[PDB]
C-alpha cells in the first residue's frame, strides 16, 4: 500500500512492486501558467496526451566503480517524439516532469543510489588542474542530450559544491535491499513564466552511487539503471519554423 | 455534450519560538515503532525526543527571529573595491568604469549562493579615502549607467552631464554616501545560477564563455570620477558595500566548499579538492 | 501615501518610493514540511514508513 | 531653524544599522513577482533537513573523498566491538562539517536544541544484525567498552524492512545555549560523544558480501534555534577572484 | 537642542532626490496659466503615434536621405521573392531609430508590450498585388524562403481601396520586460525578425509605373510600457555649443 | 491617409490568451522624465589668464548650452515649471578650499 | 496654510511658498486619442476606415 | 530638508548622558532570564545590613 | 578613516590589515573618521547563560 | 527507444506474477475483417 504503485499518463503505464513512496518536489504539483503570471500574449498550444506521456531514455550500466551520471531538462527530450517537435517549432516552453529512475537487483546484491533533482545545475571545470586556466564546459557537457553524461568528481558534483548536501534537494534513494525505483514529480521552476527549451535547462537529474554496488562472484553482474520521464502540463508559445539550437 | 473527454500539501505557520517539549513516560508495546525510519522515501526523520526517551516538560521561549533570511542578509558587506591611482598602470585619467558584479568577494557571495533565486532591494554605501586611509578635500561624482546608456570615456565626457542617469556628488571628507536601489531585473528575481546560454546558435568552444551568463543579472555600469577639468593629485580607493533588504529567496542548495576562482562561474582547483570536513586517523578515536 | 515599488509591514520611510524604506522587523513564518516531508503518502510517526 | 544637538554616533557607518536611504529611481516599478516553488523564510527550515554526515573522515580518504560518505560494518569474530565514534558537537570541526546543518550553524555564535541522526543500512536484503548506538553526555571520554556506553542515552537498532533508525541527541546542557565547542575553555560547550557498537553481529548467508555500509544523515529537531549572527570560518579568499 | 545623529548620506547630492529647497522669491505669483491645445502627460501618449520607419536604410542612400523613408515593390518575373527584411527590436540600431517610438524608448533601459507596423501602399490606383508580411519570434535567422517565414505570425495583405494594412508584432517574450537588444549577451532580448514577401505579384496594366513604393509606420500598442530612466546614446556633445 | 494611427490590436490579428498585465505606466509620466537634475552651465573664474581674473562673473541665464538636458526639453514646444537649482563648486582639479 | 504659487497634490513642504514643495508622486492620466485619432468621423475598428 | 540649527553641546560626549544608540545585532534575542535568589534594586538595601 | 569590527567567538579573526575578514559580510562593523564625533553603539545581553 | 513511443506498459516482477498489456481498439473503421498479406493488410491491428 506504499511499496506497490502505478503511474498512468497518456498511452503509457509504469508499474512497480517495490517503491518507497513518491516525492512531490517542494510540495507543489505541476500546473499550466495562470493569466496573472503570464506575459506572452499569444494563445499557447497544449498538446496534452501526445507530449505528456512517459519516454524511456537509454540505459546505463552500474559498475562497482561508477562515478555517477546526470541529465538536463528539457534537453533530454528536445529531440524525441512530438514533445521534441513542439520544443523545436516554438520559441517558448514550460512544463513539469515525472521522473522515474529504475534499478533492480537481487536480495543478495547491495548498494545505494542517490537520485536527486538540482534546479539550475551549472557545471564547472577543474580550471586546468592548477586553477590558473579559466576553461569552460563544452556544449556536449552542459547539454549531453538523451544519452546523459558521467560525473568526473561526484564528491563536488563537478561544480564545487558538496554531494553530502544534495539531499537538501528533492530526492529519493534507491537502496537495493529496500526499493527498486525512485519517483520525483517536479513542477516548473524559473524566474520567468516561459522559456526557451533549447537555451535553458531548468534542472538536472543526478543519479549517484553513494554506496558502491557489490555482490559475490557468480551473481548477475549486469545491473542496469533506466530513466523514464514524462512531461506534465507542457505548454508552448511563439510558433515559427523548427530550430534545433 | 457531444465530446465527453473535453471537460500543495504545505502551508505557512508563524513559529516565534522553538517547540516545547512535552513530558513523556515509558512506552512498551508492539505495532508502533517511531524509532524506525525509511530514509529512501526522501523524507527526514519525524522522530522526536519524547519518542526515544523519557522527557520532562520544557517551556521553550527561545526566539527563531534571528534566523529569518531577512536578518541573515540585511548586514552590509563588501562587494567591490574601485581604485583610481594617479601614476602607474591603472586609470590615471581621473575616472573609472566598473561593470556591476557582486561575485568578486567570497563572504557575501557564499551567503547568496545558498539560494538559487533571490529578489530584493539594496542599500549601497560608498566609503572613500586615500590608499592609506587618509582623507582630503576632494569632490567626487558617482554615476549609475544603465545598460544601453553611453559610458563616459574621459573625465570630461558629455555623459557626466547626467541629465537622466542618477548621479551622486559628494566630498571625500563627507560621511559615506548612501542610497537605496530597487529590484531592477527584467525577470522576477535575480539568479546566481543559470544553467544555459544567453543566445541561440551553435556553441563552439570559441564561445563557451557564454555558458552561465544571464543578461537578467547584468545591471550595467557604475562610473566614478573626480569633478574637474584638471587631473587630481590624489589617489582614491572606493569601497562599495551592499545591504540587502525586503528579500525573498527560493530553492536552497549545497554551500560552496571549494575556494572561489572566478566571478562568472563555479570552477574549482582540480588538483587540490578540499574535503568538506577535517580528518583524523581512525574512525574509532577522536 | 507612497508608490508600491518595494521588492516584496513594520518599516519606516520618508520618501515617496517604498523600496527606500528600512528592512523592518522580520516575520517568523516557516514551512519546513515542503523540504522535510515532500512525500505523497504523508508517512506517520507511529507505524513504519514502509509497509 | 529647529534647535538640534548632534550626539555621539554622528557620521558613523554601522553595517547592520537598519535605516532609510534616498531612492535613486523615483517612480520606478519592479517587474511583478511570479509564483516560484521552493521559497524559504527562515534558515531553520533548512536546518531540519537531513544531509550526509562524514563519519569516515580519515586522512587516507582525502584522495578518494566519496569514501567518507559512508562507514562499514562487517562479520565480526569478537563480540561487543566498537564500530565507530564521533563527537555530537554540530559546529565543531569534524563529521558535522559536511552537513548543511553544520555549515549553516557556523554562521551563528550560539545554538540550542535537540539534534537527530538517522542511520540507513545499505547492505543486502539477506544480511541481518543488531547495533547499539549511544550518546554520552559531557564528562566521560569515549566509553572504553559497550557495557559502559550502554549507561547513557541509546537505541538498539535491528536491521529489517525498515532500512533506517533514528538516534535522538536530546538537548542536555547546563546553559540554555551553547557556543561552538573547541579545544580549551570552550570545551565547556561540548555536546558529547556518539558511539556505535555491535549489539549482536552482522550475520549473512553464503553468497552475500561480508561487508556492507551505513550512511549517516543528520539534522536539527523542532526545538532548535541559533543566535548571534557571525561570519563563518569555512570560507576564505586566499587569492583575488578574477 | 533636540538629540540628533547624522547618518550616511549626509551632505551628498543625489540628482534624482526629490526633496524641498528654500524659495528665492517669497510671495511671488506666477503668471496665470491659459488654455493651450496639445498638452501631454505621459510619454506613452507619444509612443502610440505612428512615425515613419527607415526600412530602406542603405549605405548608398546616405547622400540622398529622402529615399530611406520608403522601400520599393515592382513587377517580379519570379515567384515568392523576398521584398525586404528587418529586426523588430525597437531600441536597436537600425530602421526603428527613425521613429519617435525608437528615440523615446532609448531614454529607458527596459520595455514591454506589443508593437504595431502599418504599411501604406503608394502605387497607382490601377496597380494590384498581394504581399505576405511575417514576424518570426526569436530563434530562427532570417527565413530562407517564403514557405519558411509563413510558419510564423503573419498577415496576407491585399491592395485595394484600403491603402494600408497592419502587422501586429505581438509581445512574445520569456521575460516580462526586455532590455535593449545588441550583439552579444543582450541578444537574449532580441524581439525577432520581420520579412515581407510577394504572395502573388505586383501587377499593373499598360500605362502605369512598374515600380511603386511602400511607407512603413510604426508605434506601440496599449499594453506597452517602459521603465528604468536612462540617458540616450542618440545625442552627443562632440564640441562646445556657442 | 486619414492622419490616424492604426486601431488594430493583438486580438484582431491573432488568437490571444488572457494576460492580466500589472505593468506600471508611472515612470513615463513627464514628471519623472524631467525631474532629474542635469548640468545646464559651467561658470569658471580663473586667477590668471584670459577670463575674469577680477574675482566676479556675470552669466546670462540660458539653459541651451548642454545637449542632454536640451534635447529632452525640445521634445515639447511649450513648457511651464518650477525648478530646483543646485550649485556644485570646487577648484578646477576638484579640490576644495575654505573660500 | 500657504501661498498658491506653484507652477501647476501629494507633495511635501516646510516653506510658505508652494513652489518650494517637492515634485511628489506623478499621476497616471493619459489622453492618447488627441494624438492618435484626431479625426472628425471617428474611424471604427471593424469596417474599413474609408467607404 | 527640515530647517535645523545646531546648538552648543553638539558633538560632545557626556559620560552620564542617557541617550539612544544604534543596535549592532538586529533581531537578536537575549537568553531568557531565570529565577535567581538575592536580587537587589537599590544600594540602600545593602546599607541597612 | 578607521574600521571597528566585532568578531564573535568562532568567527575568523583578521590576521593583517587586508585580511578577508574585513569584508564583514555578517559581523557588525563601524566605519568612522578620527575627526568625526566618538562612534557609539548599543550592545545586547549576549551570554549563553 | 522507438517502440517506447507507442502504447506500452513497464512491467516489474514481484509478488504479482502477471501484468496486463491492453491492446486498445485503435482503428479507422468501426470493424476490421481478418488481416492477411495484400489488400487486407489495411485491417492489420499492429505489432506487439
Ligand atoms: C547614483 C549612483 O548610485 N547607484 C548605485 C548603484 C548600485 C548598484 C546598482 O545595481 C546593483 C545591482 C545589484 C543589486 C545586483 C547585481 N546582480 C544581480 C545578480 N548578479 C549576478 C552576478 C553574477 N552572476 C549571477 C548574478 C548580480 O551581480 C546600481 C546602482
Ligand atoms: C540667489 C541666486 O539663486 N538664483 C538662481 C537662479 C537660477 C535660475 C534662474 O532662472 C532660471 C530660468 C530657467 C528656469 C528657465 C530659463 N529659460 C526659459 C526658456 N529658455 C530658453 C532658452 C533658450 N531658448 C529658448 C528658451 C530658458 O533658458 C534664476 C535664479
Ligand atoms: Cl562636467
Ligand atoms: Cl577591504
Ligand atoms: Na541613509
Ligand atoms: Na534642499
Ligand atoms: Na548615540
Amino acid at each position: 500500500s506504499d511499496r506497490v504503485a502505478q503511474l498512468t499518463i497518456g498511452n503509457s503505464t509504469i508499474t512497480t512492486q517495490e517503491a518507497a513512496n513518491i516525492v512531490i518536489a517542494y510540495g507543489e504539483w505541476p500546473e499550466y501558467c495562470p493569466d496573472t503570471d503570464a506575459t506572452a500574449v499569444d494563445k499557447p498550444t497544449r498538446p496534452d496526451v501526445s507530449v505528456n506521456r512517459f519516454f524511456t531514455l537509454d540505459t546505463k550500466s552500474w559498475a562497482k566503480d561508477s562515478k555517477g551520471w546526470y541529465w538536463k531538462f528539457p534537453d533530454v527530450l528536445t529531440e524525441v517524439g512530438v514533445f521534441g517537435q513542439n520544443a523545436q517549432f516554438h520559441y517558448l516552453y514550460r512544463s513539469g516532469f515525472c521522473v522515474h529512475v529504475q534499478c533492480n537487483a537481487s536480495k543478495f546484491h547491495q548498494g545505494a543510489l542517490l537520485v536527486a533533482v538540482l534546479p539550475e545545475y551549472v557545471l564547472g571545470t577543474i580550471a586546468g588542474g592548477t586553477g590558473n586556466e579559466n576553461s569552460h564546459p563544452p556544449y556536449a557537457t552542459t547539454q549531453p542530450g538523451q544519452v546523459g553524461a558521467v560525473l568526473t568528481h561526484p564528491y563536488v558534483l563537478d561544480a564545487g559544491i558538496p554531494l553530502s548536501q544534495l539531499t537538501v534537494c528533492p530526492h529519493q534513494w534507491i537502496n537495493l535491499r529496500t526499493n527498486n525505483c525512485a519517483t520525483i514529480i517536479v513542477p516548473y521552476m524559473n524566474t520567468v513564466p516561459f522559456d526557451s527549451a533549447l537555451n535553458h535547462c531548468n534542472f538536472g537529474l543526478l543519479v549517484i552511487p553513494v554506496v558502491p554496488l557489490d555482490f559475490n562472484a557468480g551473481a548477475t553482474s549486469e545491473i542496469p539503471i533506466t530513466v523514464t520521464i514524462a512531461p506534465m502540463c507542457a505548454e508552448f508559445a511563439g510558433l515559427r519554423q523548427a530550430v534545433k539550437q | 455534450d457531444p465530446i465527453a473527454d473535453m471537460i500543495s500539501l504545505t502551508a505557512l505557520q508563524v513559529l516565534p519560538t522553538a517547540a516545547n517539549t512535552e513530558a513523556s513516560s515509558h512506552r512498551l508495546g508492539t505495532g508502533v515503532v517511531p524509532a524506525l525510519q525509511a530514509a529512501e522515501t526522501g523524507a527526514s526523520s519525524n522522530a522526536s525526543d519524547k519518542n526515544l526517551i523519557e522527557t520532562r516538560c520544557v517551556l521553550n521561549h527561545h526566539s527563531t527571529q534571528e534566523t529569518a533570511i531577512g536578518n541573515f542578509f540585511s548586514r552590509a558587506g563588501l562587494v567591490s573595491i574601485i581604485t583610481m591611482p594617479t601614476t602607474g598602470t591603472q586609470n590615471t585619467d581621473g575616472y573609472v568604469n566598473w561593470d556591476i558584479d557582486l561575485m568578486g568577494y567570497a563572504q557575501l557571495r557564499r551567503k547568496c549562493e545558498l539560494f538559487t533565486y533571490m529578489r530584493f532591494d539594496a542599500e549601497f554605501t560608498f566609503v572613500v579615502a586615500k590608499p592609506n586611509g587618509e582623507l582630503v578635500p576632494q569632490l567626487l561624482q558617482y554615476m549609475y549607467v544603465p545598460p544601453g546608456a553611453p559610458k563616459p570615456t574621459s573625465r570630461d565626457s558629455f555623459a557626466w552631464q547626467t541629465a537622466t542617469n542618477p548621479s551622486v556628488f559628494v566630498k571625500m571628507t563627507d560621511p559615506p554616501a548612501q542610497v537605496s536601489v530597487p529590484f531592477m531585473s527584467p525577470a522576477s528575481a535575480y539568479q546566481w545560477f543559470y544553467d544555459g546560454y544567453p543566445t541561440f546558435g551553435e556553441h563552439l568552444q570559441a564561445n563557451d564563455l557564454d555558458y552561465g551568463q544571464c543578461p537578467n543579472n547584468m545591471m550595467g555600469t557604475f562610473s566614478i570620477r573626480t569633478v574637474g577639468t584638471e587631473k587630481s593629485p590624489h589617489s582614491i580607493t572606493l569601497r562599495v558595500y551592499m545591504r540587502i533588504k525586503h528579500v525573498r529567496a527560493w530553492i536552497p542548495r549545497p554551500l560552496r566548499n571549494q575556494p572561489y576562482l572566478f566571478k562568472t562561474n563555479p570552477n574549482y582547483k582540480g588538483n587540490d579538492i578540499k574535503c568538506t570536513s577535517t580528518s583524523r586517523d581512525k574512525i574509532t578515536t577522536l | 501615501h507612497e508608490n508600491s515599488n518595494s521588492a516584496s509591514y513594520t518599516t519606516i520611510n520618508y520618501y515617496k518610493d517604498a523600496y527606500a524604506a528600512s528592512a523592518g522587523r522580520q516575520d517568523m513564518s516557516q514551512d519546513p514540511k515542503k523540504f522535510t516531508d515532500p512525500v505523497m503518502d504523508v508517512i506517520h510517526e507511529m507505524a513504519p514508513p514502509l509497509k | 531653524g529647529i534647535p538640534t544637538e548632534l550626539k555621539p554616533g554622528t557620521n558613523q557607518f554601522l553595517t547592520t544599522d537598519d535605516g532609510v536611504s534616498a531612492p535613486i529611481l523615483p517612480g520606478f516599478h519592479p517587474t511583478p513577482p511570479i509564483h516560484i516553488p521552493g521559497e524559504v523564510h527562515n534558515l531553520l527550515e533548512i536546518c531540519r533537513v537531513e544531509t550526509i554526515l562524514e563519519v569516515n573522515n580519515l586522512k587516507t580518504n582525502e584522495t578518494t573523498p566519496m569514501q567518507r560518505l559512508c562507514f562499514p560494518v562487517s562479520v565480526q569474530s569478537k563480540t561487543g566491538e566498537l564500530c565507530a565514534a564521533f563527537r555530537a558537537d554540530p559546529g565543531r570541526d569534524g563529521p558535522w562539517q559536511s552537513t548543511i546543518l553544520g555549515q549553516l550553524c557556523r554562521y551563528y555564535t550560539q545554538w540550542s536544541g535537540s539534534l537527530e541522526v538517522t542511520f540507513m543500512f545499505a547492505g543486502s536484503f539477506m544480511a541481518t544484525g543488531k547495533m547499539l548506538i549511544a550518546y554520552t553526555p559531557p564528562g566521560g571520554n569515549v566509553p572504553a567498552d559497550r557495557i559502559t556506553a550502554m549507561l547513557g542515552t541509546h537505541v538498539i537498532w535491528d536491521f529489517g524492512l525498515q532500512s533506517s533508525v533514528t538516534l535522538v541527541v536530546p538537548w542536555i546542557s547546563n546553559t540554555h545555549y551553547r557556543a561552538h565547542a573547541r579545544a580549551g575553555y570552550f570545551d565547556y560547550y561540548t555536546t558529547g560523544i556518539i558511539t556505535i557498537w555491535y549489539q549482536t553481529n552482522y550475520v549473512v548467508p553464503i553468497g552475500a558480501p561480508t561487508t556492507a555500509y551505513i550512511v549517516a544523515l543528520a539534522a536539527a529537531q523542532d526545538n532548535f534555534t541559533m543566535k548571534l549572527c557571525k561570519d563563518t570560518e569555512d570560507i576564505e579568499q586566499t587569492a583575488n577572484i578574477q
